[PDB]
């Protein structure tokens, strides 16, 4: 397991516990949903770069403590 | 204010 941080455009973050081979849809649908927007809104990124629902943090290189931007869509 | 800590697992 590995922590994430996410990021929001007003600076808040919300921490995520996740494994390294969970794919991210999970993670970025609880976001959404704390947040109260629709997932479709949003965007989130890793490194600039754009996390697919399919992604998993092996496979984009993710780290402990690493950072999520989210940004609207 | 200051935000608590807040941490989610999935």
């Amino acid at each position: 397991y590995i922590k994430l941080k996410v990021i929001g455009q007003d600076s808040s973050e919300i921490h995520f516990k996740v494994k390294m081979t969970t794919h991210l849809k999970k993670l970025k649908e609880s976001y959404a949903q704390r947040q109260g927007v629709p997932m479709n809104s949003l965007r989130f990124l890793f490194e600039g770069q754009r996390i697919a629902d399919n992604h998993t943090p092996k496979e984009l290189g993710m780290e402990e403590e690493d950072v999520i931007e989210v940004y609207q869509e | 204010g200051e935000a608590e800590e807040r941490i989610i697992s999935l």
